[PDB]
């Protein structure tokens, strides 16, 4: 499913559906139009898990979780700087919310078949 | 440079950090409840959320103070 979330990233990014921060993720939570959401786990917040999955599991929520929040921070593309190699100064993202627009896809199927269970 | 008339800042922005924290709170289940009320001005949004002083409030967009 990797493969899966990466093309929907891709989607995301190339049709401007994807949002960056916790902030915008809970106005729109709160405004009810959040569909798609990914979490983060082991990562370096102290006390920030419960408070993130009370704040996120409320109602219509994909479990996705990431090991890394570093990894996870070029996988959203933060500083996604100097593509002839290696980026130059990236800090790791936090939880985001997807409001992609792009539901017909090669994969949105399996993803949505995926998620029904 | 340093001139008869000294040198004043404008309003510094201190690093509140970590004020998610002040934004909800969790109980012992998966309910969510908060300490600050809504604006329900068109201008404003569901989610948007509306200050905390001592006496009154500010909004956002509005920027409405409801006084008694
Ligand atoms: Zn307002």
């Amino acid at each position: 499913v990797n493969t899966a979330l990466q093309e929907v990233l891709k989607t995301a990014l190339i049709h401007d559906g994807l949002a960056r921060g916790i902030r915008e993720a809970a106005k729109a939570l709160d405004k009810r139009q959040a569909h798609l959401c990914v979490l983060a786990s082991n990562c370096d917040e102290p006390m920030y898990v419960k408070l993130v999955e009370a704040l996120c599991a409320e109602h219509q929520i994909n479990l996705i979780k990431v090991d890394d929040n570093k990894k996870l921070g070029e996988w959203v593309g933060l500083c996604k700087i100097d593509r002839e190699g290696k980026p130059r100064k990236v800090v790791g993202c936090s939880c985001v919310v997807v409001k992609d627009y792009g539901k017909e896809s090669q994969a949105k199927d399996v993803i949505e078949e995926y998620f029904k269970c | 440079k340093s001139y008869t008339t000294p040198k004043k800042n404008k309003h510094k922005r201190k690093k509140v950090k970590l004020a998610v924290l002040k934004y909800y709170k969790v109980d012992e289940n998966g309910k969510i409840s908060r300490l600050r009320r809504e604006c329900p001005s068109d201008e404003c949004g569901a989610g948007v959320f509306m200050a905390s002083h001592f006496d009154r409030h500010y909004c956002g967009k509005c920027c409405l103070t409801y006084c008694f």
